[PDB]
């Protein structure tokens, strides 16, 4: 029926690779020094154009495009600050101590002190990315937790929930095809295949208080959201 | 009418 | 130094079997078709006195004593919600459509509508319990998940002797996972069936996470409104999400 | 601290 599990591990992350999104660079201002104001309009306008590519990015993930129209947007309304988090998170791997939201926006938790309530959201954050550093997490990998974000997140709050249920399977059969492949034994492939998952539940937690930010944000009315971003805002009521 | 709706449909 | 890390695994399981908390009974009384307000009054009534079981629960918890203690803290004040809903969740697997709160408290989502916001939370968690039925979920894997729970909905909340009691919850986190692998083997399943179910129900958590949370923020809305009694526990477990 | 008492309590 769907041609996503009929595809091997390697066919697998080969698609997944490719469907990489690009790092985007924020708004060229030097700007160093930041206000509230400032930053979360750096933030906002690259949030959007994120978003964008994202969206392009869940039609390439592999049994996404088989799910209605209804369903898709669905997974995205849930999904969509975790999966900015994840990426923003993996960017953050090689930069200890900072977030990399943009090759020229990097940041420390004493920045995340200009925004009211962001500094906790960092903290969350810069813990995810030792966390990943520490793990030695592969590209292979995070390409497989964040669409693993994509399709399970959205899933309880809904024949066709079977479908998503054997693509998150073919994903856990590539995720270990990954780590045999890496030399793990079989007690150290389930063992980390374990620690990885136990990391989404952080990922959703960082999501849900990041959405009770974003949402005093538009109360707030400091920095003008885009229409997009107050879909998927309101989304979350 | 949802913007995410005609992203969806895009490419 | 701990006995965690020198059990096996049916020691494993049988030491968090003989820890299960007892299943309370509410002051429900279907004579009286009481309110919405009534009604969060049983449920925080109810919560309050199981978060005493869930605390001494906690401490017979594999690796839990071998903590410190203000990280004991830490750690129930940010899983006492998950582990109050996987609890629900479990003990409402064979009443497909309803919420067995207690033996004499079953509801449904048409009477969880009557409290604001409430009937939210009552389809995911409804979701959930259909989601272990359909699993067959068993009860040495409920354990085993209570147990990840609480050892890890709070290890990346937390100078540098601290991130050493931080590797030992780790070493127990693997250790509860050996113990999923070996109950999956045991019920005769592949090692390709292993990973999926094991994969599977580490997946429930993130869902269990984001009940807690949208929970925790319907809990604070009741503070501020002043309608139902919290006990002071209850409002000192609020207070630690902020 | 009810939390840390309960915790505390033997
Ligand atoms: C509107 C809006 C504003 C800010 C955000 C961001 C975060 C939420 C706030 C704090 C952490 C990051 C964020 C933005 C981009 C990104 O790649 C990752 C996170 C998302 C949406
Ligand atoms: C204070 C307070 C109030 C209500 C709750 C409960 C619920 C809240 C979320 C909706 C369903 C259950 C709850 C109560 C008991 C329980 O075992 C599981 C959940 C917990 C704490």
């Amino acid at each position: 029926n769907s041609l996503a599990l009929s595809l091997t591990a390697d066919q697998m992350v080969s698609a997944l690779l490719d469907a990489e999104p690009p790092i985007l660079y924020s708004e060229y201002d030097p700007t160093r020094p930041f206000s509230e104001a400032s930053m979360m309009g750096l933030l906002t306008n690259l949030a959007d154009r994120e978003l964008v590519h994202m969206i392009n990015w869940a039609k390439r993930v592999p049994g996404f495009v088989d799910l209605t129209l209804h369903d898709q947007v669905h997974l995205l309304e849930c999904a969509w600050l975790e999966i900015l988090m994840i990426g923003l998170v993996w960017r953050s791997m090689e930069h200890p101590g900072k977030l990399l939201f943009a090759p020229n926006l990097l940041l420390d938790r004493n920045q995340g002190k200009c925004v009211e309530g962001m500094v906790e959201i960092f903290d969350m954050l810069l813990a995810t990315s030792s966390r990943f550093r520490m793990m030695n997490l592969q590209g292979e990998e995070f390409v497989c937790l964040k669409s693993i974000i994509l399709l399970n997140s959205g899933v309880y709050t809904f024949e066709e929930k079977d479908h998503i249920h054997r693509v998150l399977d073919k994903i856990t059969d590539t995720l270990i095809h990954l780590m045999a492949k890496a030399g793990l034994t079989l007690q150290q492939q389930h063992q980390r295949l374990a620690q990885l998952l136990l990391i989404l539940s952080h990922i959703r937690h960082m999501s849900n208080k990041g959405m009770e930010h974003l949402y005093s944000m538009k109360c707030k009315n400091v920095v003008p959201l885009s229409d997009l971003l107050l879909e998927m805002l309101d989304a979350h009521r | 009418h949802k913007i995410l709706h005609r992203l969806l449909q895009d490419s």
